[PDB]
DNA sequence: CCGCCGC
RNA sequence: GCGGCGG
């Protein structure tokens, strides 16, 4: 982006090819590959699962006494894992950051290359919560990692989700850019022909967002603010922090 | 730009699979509609006051002398409370809003800004990063038509192009005297209907019904001013946009040798 | 990418403008003969099987190459429509 | 090669007859192998008894149905486009009111297709498959109400489609709601009709409900009993005679509407258990004694009131539970249409009872095979269920042979409603693969069935389990019905056992689709094997346990598209089913009984059994598969060999040695190259092309007909009207092209002449090859069905060798799919310390995002097998484990590096250098000897590899191994038309194609926009003009280019012109105008 | 499918072609790998003329027969083709044409085989991976069409996305991977 | 209506919303990268990232709902067991001591110091409205055990 | 959405 | 228009 604004269009094209060339070469000589051992399981996984496991017995003994409602039991257990799983997440990463800075699987993920934190976790840590047919997530988590054999049932259970996702990708894909269609229908006559139109009736782009937690003025996210102001033309002049 | 905006908004639609959203929210938004979970907007701008329980609750915007009664079912979720102010078109219920109502209460400059943002809302939550420019270009066309309440040329039950009226009114007060004000009412037609009833006949002959379109365009000897990609496509002529751009379709190249050579012809 | 496309863009008030000039100019390069150039001396385009790009490979390449320099002029209404093509045939064999 | 398998879960019983679905279904469908004395009770015969006892007085009864002389043989049916059907007739006797006379005789009523030993059919020429079907098994269910969260509604559903859809609902306002076919009426109204009196009714029904105040309400209509039958009739929408015309009521009685499903288990099962108890007859049928008996009605409501009252038994029925889902086996499907034909025939015969002179009418006068034939024929050739047999490779056809579809009749399931059905339901366990479903629209709706999944008496896919008593596991297996499985606490097979005794305290089990940790004392049933959880198709992926279910699918489906390679190699690492697939599929040919071999021809194999019989087994030499793939049987037995019973005599299409093989095992380095394996590209070593590693044979069947025009018969001769002799060489046989000739694009394959001319089957642009077989059907047809007008037909088979090239796409069983980007010279591709170079280089990057470690596993084990020279068999969830692999890899280090020490040399300066970067990487334990180090690095599954281009190592061990990869039915032969100009439609002016000219890609508006946006003015103009409609534009364009000139400027597109006129043709007057509003001329 | 809906809904193009795409690592965003054999047919007319320009053929009809059945045409016909394509470019299209980048222009560099070599960086623009996806290619006939095609339509000129001002020539997985390991 | 929480409950829940906010911003990035990735498109990547993102957004909505209209009751003093009250129950026979604190359904958490039990919880229902000295029972899977409100503490 | 293959 | 596959 910087190169584009700074040195011009085609020159940037040159740099891209440049990066493209080196990136690739260095890529081949770097010697990066995947091996089942490359997906390293954190020693603490056996810990956090045990810690969470016993913790599950407390929740059980607590209901087998009559303290927690049928529902409370459930919600509390999910919470148990929802956190336990996230715990194991940062753990695997902590292990790579401190011990194997140059892990193939890891390096791939960190670098904009490939892999996603959530996936990395399904290999080294463990993919834990997969929901039932309807939507209500399962009570038991998928204790395994892909590194180790994902069990018979854990697999089956996980199946439900993969299928719902496939169905979703279907009817959503075949929509055939339906919107690209209608959009085009109402904007297919809009074009740019002009001389600085004289009418100065402008739109003021808001820099602050109202309520979500309650009434409290916040600074709209960096992203969104950009979206509304980037490449725009100021209606009227504005002295802000010292610049005109 | 028309295209470019339509495109940038369409591609992303492929990944948008109580309150309801996703593509449907995008279709509901581009199409002026009454969403699933409607939220009663406040038509009057004053302060708020409630009346609790009773098989029905009630939110009341009252001030100077009148209060706009809002019936909030015993199963609604209202977040404005007994006490403070509420501008026209402010969410009195929780959830989605209805454009038409919001247009009446607050006004147009609000509908527009509502649509734009409420649209972005979905793409943002879906990772997509598209410039507001585009949602704007579209939305603008959603209100390029207005109704008539005070006539001068044609009768007051018509729905015609907003700008075509800025021409009538401009020359009715400016060039030719007799200030016959052409009072109009901003109209929020849906994206689809904006298209449906798009001024040029050529274009109509394409989607709706080719019979009706030509029928009417026949009677009033219609002159299709060739501007717009669709209509001009049929002509098989160079599109009014791109290189066809009236701005550059006519450009001449000469060499200092032949230029002084035209002076040699003089 | 392209040779000084940056420079080119900076010479026109609008993108599409560039294309038009570029094109029509390529037209004149072949229509009124292929010698209607302005930078044929040392430093004219070229190919690699032999040095024959000196005659007629790609027209546009020339155009742009010629426009990169302050030789040609382009405008909304520079020269009367018909008179242009008449004078050109006369001074170019 | 030694074969070592790591299975530790005692696989108790062998897999069932994989194609049993179809096979047995047809056998029992039409019991034609055994006599009528013990003739069946279902299929054919049942459908017969159904509509046979005819009563119009007339009386025509069924005796015996016999059939069995197949007009012609299989192959003949294929070469002649003939449908392989059996002749079917039956003895029918007509009894007369004149008790003293009767008539027996036989009438042949059409031909019915037969089932092949593989399980496929042969309709019009080609082989087709009748796929299974699923639906709401005609029964009675109770589901919650739509909007009103209040109470639930009752449903009564019985096929066929003619049968009424009944529902039962209770409303606030008042009483019952029983809506049949778009309308509702009082539930009592009918009750009264039948005999249920206010008194008796209320008592037994509301003895616990209080709703009853709903039924006993008639104080006006409830005091007239029969009259209520007439009352109900008035409630029919149509105005009709109130004279007791049971008719529409006769309809929902016993005959048509409800069901004739076998009495006892068909619908009754849904009865007895689910609700109520006993069934009388077949359905709510009893129109006997003036009064009616409906032992079904009150119960349905009798459960409604129980449902809304207490827990008499909690019946909330889960629709998708396979226990209320039946699967339609071929048989039921064919039999179904059969009884429809039976009905259609029974229709005319009754008409022919009043139509003629009494005894003057006999069999013929009552029977016309017209109905039944069109009936059956229509199903096999028109029903949306019978399809082309996907035979890319045996496995493929086999899956397509057993997959279940939801869409079909339309009365079972449609298109726009499926989010619910698409999910893999709880009950799909062992009954439906959760992986076999296809990607894209139509997902989860069409899927192949499980391993041991076998259809029972009436559909409900049953699965096998192992009853366990106390801490003892048994071999006594039971095939449970989806519903029955919920009653028990079943446990997994992974449960450690000491023979028959469990081994752990907290031993996993699943109550009802719910994971629960149970005790050894509560384990009532155990899973047979992990296999049963998936399909055959899936059961073929090595380390499935390490592969994300989403990609596993891609992996299963990809095998279905594997293409037969000349050199077939079984996977260096197998699942354990490869043997079986080739076996129950009928690719290879086995030996029936023990004996010896006689002749081992390359066309036939004759063996002598030790019992006293010598048979000649011909081998389909080189046959054209449905998908155009080679199908040859290559004898693997030598002359005079003592063969064991059930031993491979010859190998099938991809099954070499008797194992299934599709693609080959190649040495592969898993690293990144320049960019040749960028997103999903693959790099291949020219070395592969050299040993014809990846080469498949293909055949294209071009067909030409000698049509009979009223302008003069199109003769087929060597006479080529335009004077060529150089193009008439190959065409030596007067008319036909000679076998063994080389046909290139544009040569004449077959000649023909027609009226004002040369109309000859030519080699369509693309390619041809070598003509290998030819078929001509002249006048005196032996037993072929030549369509009308069709004088004679000519078929020409052409084939060629497919060597792997850059466009081709391969992929492994795990899901890594990709196309060949560059074919590298062995010269400079990744070679190992010892001269051995790799075959293919997979880009690492495609493994993390997608989750399929399974491949990286297979590769490790595959590495051991290379230097250990051995193939392995790793079970689904029970296969090889990470420790055992490292063990075999350790063995492999002594072969790789061991021979290295003796041969005379040590470590390279290169090997040492990569070891430095490896220890600094944390792959090797610092401080150990290079020898020791490399071993530890090899065990990781990574070795050292030198560039090949530079001879310098690739800093960092790289993993390598034998990965089993296949070539897909994707040749680039179907992927590239290059059109400069040619034929245009004569109706619309479009560059359509046909024979010599390719077509032009469409441009659609979706792409025009693309252009518009760019500001691509002329580029767009060009696409709508010079390239499409301006007949003068494209003309000037062509010319100009011929001239090396500058294309002319566009004149008004004919579309503009054509519009002005179309507008002139009517009142409308479209006039084009100038600057100052004045005229302008297009012409 | 009437007549008013005819001029818009679309149709098939002359001078078109389509094939399976394959990654071309060395290739620069500027160019694109196109199969000579395809180019031959694609640029047939343009080739014919150049054939007469060079003694290879006496006339057009001759040049045509010359390509009617003859197997190679070796270096010379090829020398001519490669000469005719000099600075011309072609367009490429991807399966669903979603945004303006759905079609980009590249300079063809003749190559062996069947597949079409595409630049890695543009693989993001056209939703296109190499598991068998196929792209269609077109040719700008007019010197005006050619102009716009290579000026405002070429790949290297459309770096930024019209959607957001963010780049679309972003380095993908492989490149990044390398660049990172080295820094 | 109204949701009641303790000052401790408020802080705990408020912080939870904060943490979930950072998680939502991180799940965002990932999703954005995937959508622009489009290399090995149409796979688990998107559906997974979007699904995870959803589970998050849901916990956020329920957190922002409860926190926007909850009341705070300052009850360190009083006698009867009410919301916020930390009771201690002693099993008669065995003399087993138990520490519990009844709170609104949203504050419940078996992981807290005194086990936070829902107001609308069986055990939570039985305890509300009683004082030091009281004796009561409820149903339990193994049977029914009565406890005596040992003392009521702030 | 675009491309193909066949009654 | 029906069916099958690919992106
Ligand atoms: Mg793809």
């Amino acid at each position: 982006y910087q190169a584009f604004l700074r040195l011009g269009m085609e020159k940037t094209a040159r740099l891209l090819d440049a990066l493209k060339y080196y990136g690739f070469t260095f890529s081949t000589t770097s010697g990066i590959t995947i091996g089942i051992d490359d997906a390293v399981i954190p020693e603490e996984k056996k810990q956090y699962l045990e810690e969470a496991d016993r913790k599950l017995l407390q929740i059980e003994q607590a209901y087998e006494m009559g303290f927690l409602t049928d529902r409370e039991r459930y919600d509390q257990i999910l919470q148990l894992w929802t956190e336990t799983t996230e715990k194991v997440t940062q753990a695997v990463f902590k292990n790579f950051e401190e011990n194997y800075p140059f892990n193939p699987l890891y390096v791939m993920a960190q670098s904009g290359a490939r892999g996603n934190p959530q996936q990395i976790r399904q290999l080294c840590g463990l993919r834990g919560l997969m929901q039932k047919p309807s939507g209500e997530t399962f009570e038991v988590p998928v204790r395994s990692s892909f590194r180790e054999g994902l069990t018979v049932l854990e697999y089956f259970i996980s199946s439900h989700g993969a299928r719902k996702g496939g169905a979703d990708t279907a009817l959503r894909t075949a929509d055939s850019g339906y919107l690209t269609r209608k959009l085009v229908d109402v904007t297919h006559e809009i074009v740019v022909r002009e001389a600085d139109c004289g009418t100065t009736n402008y739109i003021s782009v808001p820099l602050f967002q109202p309520d979500e937690v309650t009434r409290s003025l916040r600074l709209r996210k960096r992203a969104d603010i950009e979206a509304g102001l980037y490449g725009r033309v100021l209606a009227r002049e504005v002295e802000v922090l010292g610049v005109r | 730009v028309g295209i470019v905006a339509a495109q940038s908004i369409g591609e992303p639609g492929t990944q948008l699979t109580d309150i309801t959203q996703g593509l449907p929210r995008v279709i509901e938004l581009f199409e002026a509609r009454r969403p699933k979970a409607k939220a009663v907007i406040s038509e009057i701008d004053g302060v708020v006051r409630i009346e609790e329980t009773e098989e029905k609750l009630s939110v009341f915007v009252e001030s100077e002398g009148f209060s706009k009664e809002y019936k909030l079912p015993k199963e609604a979720r209202l977040l404005v409370k007994d006490g403070d102010y509420v501008e026209a078109g402010q969410p009195l219920t929780r959830g989605a809003i209805d454009p038409h109502q919001l247009l009446e209460a607050k006004g147009p400059e609000a509908v527009e800004r509502y649509l734009v943002e409420e649209i972005q809302k979905v793409y943002r939550a879906q990772g997509v990063k598209l410039h507001d420019k585009h949602i704007e270009i579209v939305v603008r066309q959603m209100m390029k038509y207005v109704e008539v309440t005070d006539p001068g040329d044609s009768r007051l039950l018509e729905g015609q192009v907003l700008e075509k009226w800025d021409v009538e009114a401009l020359n009715e007060r400016l060039i030719a005297e007799g200030k016959t004000p052409v009072a109009w009412k901003p109209l929020l037609m849906g994206v689809t209907k904006s298209a449906l009833s798009t001024k040029s006949w050529l274009s109509a002959a394409s989607f709706q019904n080719t019979t009706h379109v030509l029928t009417e365009a026949a009677i009033a000897g219609k002159k299709d001013e060739l501007i717009g990609l669709k209509e001009n496509v049929i002509l098989g002529r160079l599109i009014p946009a791109g290189t066809g751009s009236d701005f550059v379709r006519f450009t001449q190249v000469v060499d200092q040798k032949t230029l002084k050579a035209i002076e040699e012809a003089r | 990418a392209e040779p000084g496309i940056d420079k080119l863009f900076g010479m026109v008030d609008s993108k599409y403008r560039l294309t038009v000039v570029v094109a029509k100019r390529a037209q004149q390069l072949l229509r009124h003969g292929f010698k209607n150039t302005v930078l044929e001396p040392e430093e004219r385009p070229k190919m690699q099987t032999l040095e024959g790009l000196f005659d007629d490979p790609n027209a546009v390449t020339w155009a742009m190459k010629e426009l990169l320099t302050g030789r040609l002029v382009f405008g909304e209404n520079l020269v009367p429509e018909d008179r242009l093509q008449k004078e050109m045939e006369r001074l170019y064999p | 090669m030694e074969i070592k398998r790591f299975g530790r879960i005692r696989e108790v019983i062998p897999l069932p007859p994989l194609t049993e679905i179809q096979v047995e279904s047809y056998r029992r469908a039409l019991q034609a192998d055994v006599p009528p004395e013990k003739r069946e009770n279902v299929g054919i015969q049942a459908a017969f008894r159904e509509t046979f006892p005819i009563e119009e007085g007339l009386v025509l009864d069924f005796l015996e149905y016999r059939l069995g002389e197949p007009p012609f043989p299989q192959d003949e049916c294929r070469e002649k486009d003939l449908t392989y059907q059996a002749p079917l007739y039956a003895r029918l006797q007509l009894i007369h009111k004149d008790t003293g006379l009767i008539k027996e005789d036989e009438v042949f009523l059409g031909h019915i297709p037969l089932m092949t030993e593989d399980g496929s059919f042969i309709i019009n020429g080609a082989d087709r498959v009748i796929v299974s079907q699923i639906h709401r098994s005609p029964g009675v269910y109770f589901t919650p109400d739509p909007a009103r969260p209040g109470r639930y509604i009752a449903s009564i559903i019985p096929l066929p489609k003619r049968g009424p859809w009944i529902d039962l609902e209770v409303e606030p306002n008042g009483v019952v709601s029983m809506k049949v076919n778009k309308r509702k009426f009082p539930l009592v109204l009918l009750l009264r009709v039948l005999g249920y009196d206010q008194e008796t009714l209320a008592r037994e029904l509301g003895a616990y409900g209080e709703l009853v105040q709903g039924l006993m309400d008639e104080s006006v209509f409830a005091m007239r009993p029969e009259e209520a039958l007439i009352r109900l009739f008035t409630l029919l929408r149509p105005g009709d005679p109130p004279k007791r015309d049971k008719a529409v009521a006769y309809v929902y009685g016993l005959i048509a509407d409800p069901r004739r499903y076998d009495l006892g288990e068909a619908g009754r099962y849904k009865a007895e258990e689910k609700l109520g108890i006993r069934l009388s007859g077949r359905t709510l049928a009893r129109f006997e004694d003036g009064e009616f008996k409906d032992e079904v009605f009150l119960p349905t409501l009798r459960y409604l009131f129980a449902l809304t009252a207490g827990v008499p038994g909690h019946e909330v029925d889960d629709i998708d539970h396979l226990g209320n889902r039946r699967i339609r086996t071929v048989g039921e499907l064919m039999t179904d249409q059969f009884r429809v034909g039976l009905a259609r025939l029974a229709r005319g015969v009754r008409e022919r009872m009043l139509m003629g002179s009494e005894d003057s009418l006999t069999p013929a006068k009552l029977v016309n095979s017209r109905p039944l034939e069109a009936a059956i024929r229509e199903f096999f050739s028109r029903s949306q269920l019978s399809q082309f047999k996907d035979e890319t490779n045996p496995l493929s056809s086999l899956r397509h042979k057993r997959r279940i579809s939801a869409l079909g009749p339309g009365g079972l399931t449609r298109e726009r409603a499926g989010f619910d059905v698409r999910d893999v339901h709880r009950t799909h366990y062992g009954r439906i693969c959760p992986v076999e479903t296809p990607e894209g629209a139509n997902i989860g709706l069409i899927t192949s069935l499980a391993a041991y999944a076998r259809v029972d008496e009436l559909g409900f896919i049953r699965t096998p389990y192992r009853r366990v008593v106390g801490g003892v596991v048994t071999d006594e297996v039971v095939y449970m019905t989806a519903t029955e499985e919920d009653r028990y606490t079943i446990a997994q097979a992974n449960t450690p056992l000491e023979g028959n005794r469990i081994a752990a305290e907290r031993v996993v089990a699943r109550r009802k689709g719910e994971p629960v940790i149970v005790s050894p004392e509560e384990v009532e049933f155990m899973d047979v094997s992990p296999k049963q959880v998936f399909s055959v198709n899936t059961n073929l992926i090595p380390f499935l346990e390490h592969d994300d279910a989403n990609r596993a699918l891609m992996g299963s489906n990809m095998q279905t598209q594997a293409v037969p390679l000349i050199r077939a190699q079984a996977p260096v690492v197998m699942t354990g089913l490869e043997e079986r697939v080739v076996r129950d599929s009928l690719a290879a040919l086995y030996a029936e009984e023990d004996g010896e071999v006689a002749k081992v021809d390359g066309n036939r194999i004759v063996v002598r059994y030790e019992d006293g019989r010598l048979v000649e087994y011909p081998l389909r030499r080189f046959y054209r598969s449905n998908q155009g793939t080679a199908l040859d049987q290559r004898p693997r037995v030598v002359v005079g060999q003592r063969v064991r019973k059930g031993d491979l005599l010859a190998d099938g299409p991809a099954s070499e040695n008797g194992f299934l093989a599709l693609g080959q095992n190649v040495l592969v380095a898993i690293m990144p190259f320049d960019g040749y394996n960028f997103e999903d590209a693959i790099v291949i070593s020219e070395e592969l092309l050299k040993r014809d590693f990846y080469t498949s044979i293909h055949i294209e069947r071009y067909e030409i007909e000698a049509r009979d025009t009223k302008l003069g018969p199109e003769r087929i001769t060597r006479d080529i009207p335009h004077l060529s002799e150089a193009a008439l060489r190959d065409l030596d046989e007067e008319g036909v092209v000679r076998i063994g000739a080389e046909v290139k694009p544009g040569d004449i394959l077959v000649g023909r002449t027609s009226f004002k001319k040369d109309t000859s089957l030519r080699v369509p642009p693309g390619e041809g090859g070598i003509v290998v077989r030819t078929v001509r059907l002249r006048r005196g047809d032996p037993g072929v069905e030549l369509k009308p007008g069709v004088r004679e037909v000519v078929r020409v088979y052409v084939a060629q060798k497919r060597k792997l090239q850059v466009g081709d796409k391969l992929a492994n069983r795990h899901g890594n799919k990709g196309v060949v980007a560059k074919i590298l010279p062995v010269e400079d591709m990744p070679h190992l310390p010892d001269g051995t170079p790799v075959d293919v280089i997979l880009n690492p990057l495609g493994v993390p995002s997608r989750m399929n470690l399974g491949q990286i596993l297979e590769t490790h084990l595959g590495l051991a097998g290379y230097f250990l020279g051995q193939r392995y068999i790793s079970p689904i969830f029970d296969g090889a484990k990470e420790p055992e692999i490292k063990e075999l890899l350790a063995q492999a280090f002594e072969v790789y590096f061991g021979k290295r020490k003796g041969e005379g040399f040590g470590v390279d300066k290169r090997e040492v250098e990569v070891l430095r970067r490896a220890e600094k990487l944390g792959l090797v334990t610092p401080g150990k000897t290079p020898e020791e180090q490399l071993k530890e690095l090899f065990l990781q599954g990574k070795v050292v590899l030198y560039d090949g281009r530079t001879g310098e190592p690739i800093e960092g061990p790289i993993v390598v191994g034998q990965m089993f990869i296949m070539k897909l039915y994707h040749m680039v032969e179907d992927k590239m038309h290059a059109r400069s100009t040619g034929p245009y439609s004569l109706i619309t002016q479009q560059p359509l194609g046909g024979k010599a000219q390719f077509g032009g890609q469409r441009f659609g508006e979706m792409e025009v926009w693309a252009l518009e946006a760019y500001g691509a003015a002329h580029t767009l103009q060009e696409m709508l003009t010079l390239k499409s409609d301006d007949i003068e534009g494209r003309n000037a364009a062509y010319e100009a280019i011929i001239k090396g000139e500058d294309v002319p400027e566009p004149s008004v597109p004919e579309s503009f012109r054509v519009l002005v006129k179309e507008l002139q043709a009517l009142a409308l007057d479209v006039q084009t105008l100038d600057e100052k509003d004045n005229p302008v001329d297009i012409f | 499918q009437g007549r008013f809906r005819q001029n818009l809904l679309g149709k098939r193009v002359d001078y078109s072609g389509r094939s399976v795409i394959v990654v071309g690592p060395q290739l620069k965003l500027h160019q694109c790998g196109l199969p000579k054999r395809m180019a031959l047919e694609l640029f047939k007319p343009f080739l014919l003329k150049k054939m007469e320009e060079k003694g290879i053929a006496p006339n057009v009809k001759a040049a045509r027969r010359m390509l009617e059945r003859q197997r190679d045409i070796k270096d010379e016909v090829w020398d001519a083709l490669e000469e005719v394509i000099h600075g011309k470019v072609v367009l490429l299209n991807r399966a669903p044409t979603l945004h303006r980048l759905g079609i980009q222009a590249f300079q063809p560099v003749l190559v062996e085989g069947q597949s079409i070599q595409l630049h890695p960086l543009v693989c993001e623009a056209f939703n296109a991976d190499f598991d068998g996806d196929q792209m269609a290619v077109h040719v700008p006939l007019s010197s005006f069409a050619q102009a716009e095609a290579r000026i405002q339509m070429l790949s290297a000129h459309n770096l930024l996305s019209p959607a957001s001002g963010e780049p679309l020539a972003k380095p993908s997985r492989d490149i990044i991977l390398g660049l990172y390991y080295i820094t | 209506r109204e949701v009641k929480l303790t000052k401790a409950g408020y802080e705990r829940l408020m912080q939870q919303l904060e943490r979930e906010r950072e998680r939502l911003q991180e799940a965002t990035k990932i999703l954005q990268e995937l959508m622009e990735s489009s290399d090995d498109y149409d796979d688990s990547g998107l559906e997974a990232a979007k699904q995870e993102k959803a589970r998050i957004e849901a916990r956020i909505d329920s957190l922002e709902d409860i926190l926007s209209r909850a009341v705070i009751l300052e009850e360190g003093s009083g006698e009867v067991i009410g919301l916020g009250s930390v009771v201690e129950l002693e099993d008669p026979l065995s003399g087993e001591r138990l520490s519990v604190q009844v709170v609104s359904p949203a504050e419940a958490n078996v992981l807290d110091t005194p086990m936070k039990i829902s107001d609308a919880s069986p055990m939570g229902k039985a305890l509300l409205g009683h004082r030091v000295g009281d004796v009561l029972s409820l149903d339990t899977p193994k049977g029914r055990r009565e406890f005596r409100v040992v003392a009521i503490h702030g």
